[PDB]
């Protein structure tokens, strides 16, 4: 998806040259979440809303997955997932494109 | 409204232990259980239900959710649970019709 691609662009544009940090992380994660919200609430808003989830993790290499089971109004609610990793930061995003 | 959800969660996965291949499955059953918890209240709204479950492995975390909605009719309710090895989060979102 174009919007998903540009949300992953936003993810990199936040987290490039970076590493996951416990001390920077409260403000870093607030910036992450707010910036993805500002992405989806920019041009591309047409009487919709986005529901957001973000996970940020250190690199250890164990067995981890994601899943999410919901009940939604079907024709108006959509979803997508994004995964990424780098030298030290794993980052996952979950986007819920819903009609406002 | 959410206290019965919390009691349901503490009934279902109280003091239990991690097993990864059915972890999603527990989430599904929880989502179905919470679905019945929504279906018991059946307030004429658009409902969203979500769960999260994660091993207690020693990495510090922070979590919440936000949107940009009609502030008087659209809302959020939540239950956090934990045990020796797991963390559980259940979230319900109201949007009006």
């Amino acid at each position: 998806h174009k919007v998903q691609a540009v949300l992953k662009q936003v993810l990199k544009e936040r987290i490039e040259k970076q590493k996951y940090d416990p001390v920077k992380g409260a403000q870093i994660s607030k910036q992450l979440a707010d910036d993805l919200r500002e992405k989806v609430k920019a041009l591309g808003y047409d009487r919709y809303k986005l529901v957001i989830q973000v996970t940020v993790g250190q690199k250890q290499g164990q067995a981890m997955r994601i899943i999410s089971r919901c009940l939604w109004d079907q024709t108006n609610d959509n979803f997508a997932s994004e995964y990424y990793e780098n030298e030290s930061m794993y980052c996952v995003c979950q986007v819920y494109g819903l009609y406002y | 409204v959410d206290t019965m959800v919390r009691e349901s969660i503490v009934a279902a996965i109280g003091d239990n232990q991690f097993a990864h291949n059915k972890i999603d499955s527990w989430s599904n059953n929880i989502v179905e259980g919470c679905l019945k918890r929504l279906a018991a209240m059946n307030k004429p709204f658009k409902y969203i239900v979500t769960t999260n479950l994660t091993q207690k492995a020693g990495a510090g975390l922070h979590a919440a959710s936000c949107a940009r909605w009609n502030e008087k009719t659209d809302g959020k309710l939540t239950v956090q649970w934990e045990n020796n090895t797991m963390i559980v989060l259940v979230s319900v979102y109201w949007l009006a019709v």
